[PDB]
DNA sequence: TTTTATAGGCCCTT
DNA sequence: AAGGGCCTATAAAA
DNA sequence: GAGGTATGGCACTGGCCGTCGTTTT
DNA sequence: AAAACGACGGCCAGTGCCATAC
């Protein structure tokens, strides 16, 4: 689609025309991701991350190895979670419903006909949940709805982010996440009741090291698996962004990537007059953001070489908001505030530049 | 063309002799020869071997006048004939009333004599009395100025101040500043610190010369009626509430209203209660633009006063047209800078937070530490931590099973239902007193160290800490010499609520296995040795002693961090309680950071006006080392011409700026005055130019021989590879190295008496015992200066006939009845005794230019009050009078032979020009020519025509691009650790003797004589 | 020494996992240790956090780039290769403003002497393109500001120490050491590496490879700044227990002086004895409020009352933990809190009020100190 | 948006 | 080693 | 009869005025 | 509910000590 030259040109994806496509993006075999795909990725890790770790009292961080020694690579967090599981067992005296997060790379076999054999990467986002059996299945649940909502939370069309049921060989319970890509529905995440026999294995032995406190009696953990892939996620949310048409009323496009997730928040750029000291007060502006934790494209430094109407087409890099500079804002203080959402166009004084940005990101934040 | 002095010194080469007017001087007689060289002989300083310089001969510029004081005279009475003018028709003004009401135009406004104002470009004006103000808050670019000039008034406003603007441009152009020149005749501008009101004139930024000259009214007062910083505490004391006070009705501090009060009296002058520039917004100043022009006006109207008064006076008091020439020249110095100052500023800032923040840390965690000593009450026994205040207040007033997961409503109902109960508490915040408390938990001592909440600039933990509070010595548990330190209220520093002895005795048992009155009761004896009082403070263990100080027992150790202290952290005596390096490095970054926290406050708020491209002239425009990306601009420096007794200049910032040093954060500061592409500065240093003066001084009193006396001959003739110099004579008389005995003579020679001698002696070898030490320094003075012999100065004969005592001369006999002083045998005596009969004289003035002393200091005034600071001045005024003509010399020789070049800056001793590289080496010629011509007008002026060949000529000249001690200098320091090559692309310069100049430019000044 | 206490307290407070046998120094530095416990992924985290927003945030011309780990694509050793590979397509966002940087933090696999394992380790690089004109002056920045960046966090920030060296081929660049207790160990290294192997990533038309040095196109020279994010957490560990001794040897407290900014939990709330219920409603809503604003808290006031306060604050000095909060049943009456404090062990009164504005003006205060 | 002017850069001229 | 050919890109503009 | 002439900063101390808590008809 | 009083703290000038230059 148009979507994907988009992202190509506006650097989203890295790579030429042919090493991105619908097969190669699936498989994970592209070449890499532009520095604003890096940043939106760093956004959607840092929103899962907020939602899943510091929402639980009983959620914490693990680091597992990439290689896992002896003579293979990483298919999954969930076996360095589990060898942590034990050390930080005692982290919470052995209070049995406690979970450890993770987000990294994995590997997987891929290859085509077209052979020999390529490797693909992942970045997914894993909690790995240790809950007493009885209200094991209740817990899935739980973290089922969580997950879901949190995929409607950042989603134009949360109607596309789709939950299902499914059942294992031995009547262990689960549930799959999709999302409605134009060419059908693809899996985002996976949650499943793995029971206890993973653990169990990694222990041949000893297996009361591996019990854990509820109301007063030790049993051996029910593990809950959540597999959440976060580069496809980016992916989903930008097909999601690409809402047909552009707003208002040449076909332009705009992609409206939410606030939180947009690896741009305002972008700032120069008018006609004296350079240096529209340089000089657009330096200060970005200073001000900056500290103020607010991401701002320096368009200035490159001036206004190009038209108004090709710098509004920020909208493609998803960009909340532009910011005009003018020798008019030399004079009092005032200027061009362009919304990406409405395109509508304001006058603004400066110093309330950075108190409504910040306002505006912490309502969409809130909503 | 070789002549030599008749006491065999190698004088000036025949050619050069007769060029100075030397044929035709008076002969030096015999009788005086056998005198000085008996005297030589006495002290062993006679028949030495003489090493032949290369005599010089080379075609002089035209010498106008019989001697070469008319040609001085006239030189300049020219340069400063047309000042003198306007100066006149600025004396000879009536003045217009100035208008009811002010202008508040951008620009310029004159004001006709009904009040009318018609505006104007520049006020076209020869003369003007002048007063800037700029709003302080709003930074360096001015606000308004008023200017009186010959029947007529004139208002200047800034368009910052017309005009309300969100934004301005921070770095200054010439175009913010204010204009007064004409152009293409030449104009005078008279203020009170007139250098403040010259840094917002635009045209005086051009690199090109300007012929607009200023004068000083702070100046003429030095030069009439000043007085020493001594002097100035006595008066100001005097006015709000030593045997004579007759100087005070006749002298006053500099402030224009005292001096408004002196010379003009009558009504006296208010000041601006708010003081809206200096503390008021921008806002301020509109809202009372009518009340603070008026307040300008009569800054001005004081000024015009003051300068009509002062004139006359200053004229009749320094009648040598050098003086005045000289202080024209001094008024307008020239300082180019580059982009790359503020780089150096930025990095210095930078490196200077590091230093201080790891120092800070250190300190900051040990109080963090000390406060556990609160825990278990052991502060008491800390023998260093026992004298703080330990205080502490109060706030002020009048397991179940897993449940499972939770429905999306319930978790919603549970989170609403927290928020909803923390609100409560908040509630309640509201309740509580007004006042917050500062750190109610925390001891008292660590409560003052550390910052309030609501303090804008608050910083975590004890932040306020530094190595110059007292308590951070405690804080180190510094130990000098096994003993813990304490503080004496009388006495600062010193080595030993109940002070634990027992742990002190403990501690010093520890330090010694490590390797005097005697009451046992309280206040104890050391069976050890120093200085110090003893008993004065009561400790129950009381071995208690002041700490070493260089100047003196009397004095006091302020802190234990200086760095004269650093060489006994590295002996040992002086050790940090963690041990290791923490002592070291703490002094190290103080020793570093030092300079940079007196003088960054001054070196970032100094005012730099960036050049453009079209006010850069097309010479460094067409030019390599022009980067169109980078700024070219200019510093004026503030220098008041005569802000010392001495009539010396004076500059807060770059008349005390450090030279380059390795560990000195901002030491490259002289160095970031570079030279504009296409310029370079040729500057050179008076080689020991108040020490040549005074052995002049002193060989023109005794005969009329150059270094007929000793002092003098070492002077001329001293050599570090053999004895018979000056340092290494003193060293070999007294007994001590070379190095004490310099620093001996460079105390003395400023008028020093015994207790400085002593006090050295004793820093120097305590193994000397105090009374020994003061008779080896007596020897000392009697080889230096001789003794006094009062010569019936109480009469006298009368009272001799008792009979009693013999001679004819005194034995500083004392008679104690109730009912001219000279010097003895010494190399120094001579010099002594003409600089006291010259400051003793009825109206001392200087021996070469005729300048007077202040009246505040003159002996009807201050009779047998301030005798150092007399003779002092008599050597310091003489050094202003040869600056004075080395600067007039090197006009003239500039606009004589068309050398593209301008005056950059004078330092006492230095001198330095802003020349183009096409002339640089004639510029070197010049400075060596007027080098020459001013050592020969003091020889002249003091009564002998020859000159002593070693003298004669500069040591070296340096041509460089920015100013350093000398040209080979890279300036490595913490802030600009690349170094200057390879920060900025400034290479290094070159020392050229005297031999090498006349072989590059042919020993000529001309441009076509030039080689290519 | 004080060196097996550091590391029983490591293992004991959770900041690294494993035996005491698998984290031997040589385990440890080649990379090959079990993996970090949760206080020592935190740790990493916010040093990696600080790298980032002390080279990518405050720099206009500094990029993200993300390199893939394995490199035929038909593993990683450094970094540097994938933003050589992705320095053209970046190009464009400086319109070839040549003085461009592409940062990255990521995992890089070495092998080291089964016979031969693979060790690990999580290294920050940036890829600086420069004009060479100013190569050497851009190394000398970057020099400067890395080792005042690592110096910024440091109890004894002389024992970050810079080294000047040169390569086999004549390149100059610098190294980065820590001084452990065994010895001084490489850090961060930077290397003015020319463009020769940008020159061979691109052969052909070198002309698609020229950047803007103001008026000119020249090939830059790539600066390769590398920094090792696990032994930057290690030495930052060593560097909180104090190894220095007399009065400081007699209080001998073990806590761990961690930076604010790097001490992975900033609050420790806990409740007193009283009514549960009011007690754990207020502790909950501060908890979710302090949460809310980004401030790490560690929930002790979910366990019972087993330890005493003496041992509570043991712990939790041990957890290098800033801020101890405690809430009686005075608070449920005039709202007044607890405040004890890691460094001076000082207790204070606070209203809850007052308590995150106070945290986040203190977090953000450390680091202009 | 050129077009002619402005410094870059590269191939050929004593 | 110079200055003088070639295309040739740039940036505010008649 | 005094090491001199300048510059300036920082730490510490004391005197004065505003505010707040506490105490009287 | 209005009036006297004591305690705490901030602002500015004075003093002592140290750091630069020539
Ligand atoms: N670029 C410079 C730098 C310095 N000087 C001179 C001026 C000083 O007077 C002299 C230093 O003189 P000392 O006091 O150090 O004496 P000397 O070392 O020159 O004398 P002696 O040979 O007796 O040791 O350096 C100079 O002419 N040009």
């Amino acid at each position: 689609e148009a979507l994907l030259e988009i992202c190509q040109r506006r650097h989203f994806l890295s790579g030429s025309k042919q090493q991105l496509s619908r097969d190669s993006l699936l498989s994970g075999c592209h070449p890499g991701f532009g520095p604003l795909g890096v940043e939106l990725r760093k956004n959607l890790a840092a929103e899962w991350w907020t939602s899943v770790v510091v929402f639980r009292e009983q959620v914490f961080p693990v680091d597992a190895l990439h290689h896992k020694p002896g003579p293979k690579l990483r298919e999954n967090l969930l076996h360095g979670a589990l060898e942590h599981y034990v050390n930080c067992l005692d982290l919470v005296n052995k209070r049995l419903p406690y979970g450890l997060a993770q987000i990294g790379v994995c590997f997987h076999p891929v290859f085509d006909t077209k052979g020999v054999k390529s490797i693909g990467e992942k970045t997914e986002a894993s909690l790995v949940w240790f809950t007493p059996p009885r209200t094991s299945n209740q817990w899935l649940d739980f973290w089922l709805r969580h997950r879901l909502q949190w995929w409607r939370k950042f989603a134009m069309s949360p109607s596309n982010f789709s939950s299902s049921d499914c059942q294992d060989e031995e009547g262990r319970k689960g549930n799959k996440l999709y999302y409605n890509f134009p060419w059908g529905k693809e899996l985002i995440e996976t949650l499943w009741n793995l029971g206890d026999h993973e653990l169990l294995h990694m222990y041949p032995g000893n297996v009361s090291k591996l019990h854990g406190r509820d109301g007063r009696k030790n049993v051996v953990p029910c593990v809950l698996s959540v597999n959440g892939d976060l580069d496809r996620g980016m992916l989903a949310y930008l097909y999601d962004s690409f809402q047909l048409t552009e707003n208002s009323f040449l076909h332009r496009k705009v992609l409206k990537l939410h606030p939180c997730l947009a690896p741009i928040k305002v972008a700032l750029d120069v008018g006609r007059g004296p350079t240096l000291e529209l340089r000089q007060v657009c330096q200060g502006l970005f200073n001000e953001l900056l500290e103020n934790g607010i991401s701002v494209w320096p368009g200035y430094l490159e001036t206004m070489q190009s038209s108004l109407e090709q710098l509004y087409s920020y909208d493609e890099m998803s960009i909340l908001f532009t910011v005009l500079v003018t020798e008019t804002t030399l004079e009092n203080g005032l200027i061009h505030l362009r919304s990406r959402d409405t395109t509508m166009k304001e006058m603004m004084h400066i110093s309330k530049l950075k108190d409504f940005l910040i306002k505006y990101i912490s309502s969409a934040k809130n909503v | 063309q070789l002549r030599h002095n008749p006491l065999d010194i190698q004088m000036l080469s025949r050619g050069l002799h007769e060029q100075i007017f030397g044929q035709g001087g008076e002969m030096p007689g015999e009788a005086a020869v056998r005198r000085s060289v008996e005297h030589l002989q006495k002290h062993g300083l006679w028949g030495q071997p003489a090493v032949p310089l290369p005599d010089v001969e080379l075609r002089l510029p035209p010498l106008y006048g019989d001697n070469l004081d008319q040609h001085f005279r006239l030189l300049a009475q020219k340069q400063s004939l047309p000042y003198l003018e306007a100066a006149n028709l600025l004396l000879q003004a009536q003045l217009p009333p100035k208008p009811p009401a002010w202008a508040w135009a951008e620009g310029w406004t004159r004001y006709g004599p009904e009040g009318e104002a018609v505006p104007v470009a520049i006020p076209e004006e020869r003369a003007l009395v002048f007063a800037v103000a700029v709003c302080l808050a709003e930074g360096t670019c001015p606000t308004l100025a008023v200017a009186i000039s010959p029947s007529a008034w004139y208002s200047w406003c800034s368009q910052r101040l017309v005009e309300e603007r969100y934004s301005w441009t921070s770095q200054l152009s010439p175009a913010d500043l204010i204009p007064l020149e004409v152009p293409t005749q030449e104009q005078l501008v008279v203020g009170h610190n007139v250098s403040f009101d010259r840094a917002h004139i635009r045209e005086q930024y051009l690199i090109q010369g300007s012929r607009m000259r200023f004068l000083d009214t702070m100046s003429m007062h030095m030069a009439i009626s000043g007085l020493s910083s001594f002097q100035r505490s006595l008066w100001i004391a005097a006015k709000q509430g030593i045997s004579s006070w007759d100087w005070l009705d006749i002298s006053s501090v500099n402030s224009l209203a005292e001096v408004h009060r002196l010379y003009v009296g009558g009504p006296p002058l208010e000041k601006e209660p708010r003081e809206l520039f200096v503390k008021g917004t921008m806002k301020d100043i509109r809202e009372n633009f009518q009340d603070l022009m008026q307040y300008c006006a009569q800054d001005v109207w004081a000024t015009h006063e003051v300068f009509q008064q002062q004139l006359p006076l200053f004229l009749e008091r320094c009648p040598h047209p050098v003086t005045l020439a000289g202080m024209l020249e001094m008024g307008v110095s020239y300082l180019p800078v580059n982009q790359n100052w503020e780089r150096y500023l930025a990095e210095a800032q930078g490196t200077y937070e590091e230093l201080q923040r790891e120092m800070k840390k250190s300190l900051m965690d040990l109080a963090n530490d000390a406060c556990q000593l609160l825990s278990g009450e052991r502060y008491k026994e800390d023998p260093w931590l026992w004298d703080l205040e330990w205080d502490l207040q109060e706030f002020k007033q009048k397991d179940q099973e897993d449940l499972g997961p939770c429905s999306e409503e319930e978790e919603f109902q549970q989170d609403v239902m927290a928020r909803a109960c923390l609100q409560k508490l908040k509630g309640t915040t509201e309740l509580l007193p007004k006042r917050p408390q500062h750190l109610p938990g925390h001891p008292g001592w660590y409560r003052k160290l550390c910052p309030r909440l609501d303090d804008p600039a608050w910083t975590p933990g004890p932040s306020l800490l530094s190595l110059q509070m007292r308590v951070t010595p405690k804080l180190m548990a510094l130990t000098w010499d096994g003993f813990p330190l304490h503080y004496s209220e009388r006495h600062g520093w010193g080595y030993l609520v109940v002070c634990p002895y027992r742990a002190i005795e403990s501690l010093y048992r520890k330090h010694c296995l490590e390797q005097a009155r005697g009451g046992p009761k309280d206040t104890q004896p050391s069976y050890h040795h120093g200085n110090g009082p003893y008993n004065d403070v009561d400790i129950p263990g009381c071995w208690f002693f002041k700490l070493p100080h260089k100047d003196g027992n009397s004095c006091n150790v302020g802190s234990p961090f200086a760095k004269d202290f650093l060489p006994k952290m590295e002996d040992g005596t002086l050790q940090a309680g963690p041990g290791g390096a923490s002592g070291p490095r703490a002094l190290e970054i103080n020793k570093m950071i030092s300079f940079w926290r007196n003088a960054h406050k001054r070196i970032s708020s100094q005012m730099v006006v960036w050049l453009p491209r079209s006010a850069l002239p097309r010479a460094v425009i067409r030019h390599p080392d022009y980067d169109e990306e980078g700024l070219y601009g200019a510093i004026l420096p503030q220098v008041v011409t005569a802000g010392t007794i001495t009539r010396a200049a004076v500059e807060p910032t770059w008349l005390t700026a450090s030279n380059a040093r390795p560990d000195r954060v901002g030491s490259e500061l002289k160095a970031m005055v570079q030279a504009p592409p296409g310029y370079t500065l040729v500057g050179a240093d008076v080689d020991s130019q108040e020490l040549w003066i005074a052995a002049v001084l002193g060989d023109a009193h005794f005969a009329g021989m150059h270094g007929c006396t000793a002092f003098g001959w070492m002077t001329l003739q001293g050599r570090k590879s053999r004895g018979t110099d000056l340092h290494s004579k003193t060293a070999t008389t007294v007994g001590i190295s070379r190095e004490h005995a310099k620093i001996f003579n460079y105390g003395r020679i400023y008028g020093a008496g015994q207790p400085f001698a002593e006090r050295l002696l004793m820093q120097f070898n305590h193994r000397l015992t105090q009374q020994e030490a003061a008779e080896k320094a007596q020897q000392m003075y009697a080889a230096t200066k001789g003794l006094r012999w009062y010569r019936l100065s109480d009469w006298l004969v009368r009272e001799l006939n008792l009979p009693v005592d013999r001679t004819e001369g005194g034995w500083i006999s004392l008679q104690d009845l109730r009912k001219e002083r000279a010097w003895k045998g010494g190399t120094e005596s001579e010099m002594f005794n003409k600089l006291e009969s010259i400051a003793t004289s009825d109206i001392p003035r200087t021996p070469v230019l005729g300048c007077c002393i202040s009246r505040a200091l003159e002996p009807s005034a201050v009779q047998e009050e301030f005798m150092t600071s007399r003779v002092n001045w008599v050597v310091q005024s003489s050094a202003v009078d040869y600056l004075h003509l080395m600067l007039v010399a090197m006009k003239w020789l500039f606009e004589e032979f068309a050398i593209d070049g301008r005056f950059c800056i004078s330092i006492h001793d230095e001198v330095r020009y802003l020349v183009r590289e096409e002339d640089r080496y004639r510029a070197a010629l010049a400075l060596q020519i007027t080098n020459l011509l001013t050592r020969c007008m003091f020889a002249y002026k003091l009564g002998l025509n020859d000159l002593p060949q070693s003298v004669a000529f500069f040591s070296a000249v340096d041509i460089d691009r920015c100013l350093r001690k000398e040209v080979t200098m890279d300036c490595k320091t913490p802030s600009n650790p690349t170094g200057m090559e390879r920060r900025y692309g400034i290479p290094q310069g070159e020392a050229l003797d005297i031999y090498q100049i006349i072989e590059l430019t042919k020993g000529s000044l001309e441009k076509r004589s030039q080689p290519g």
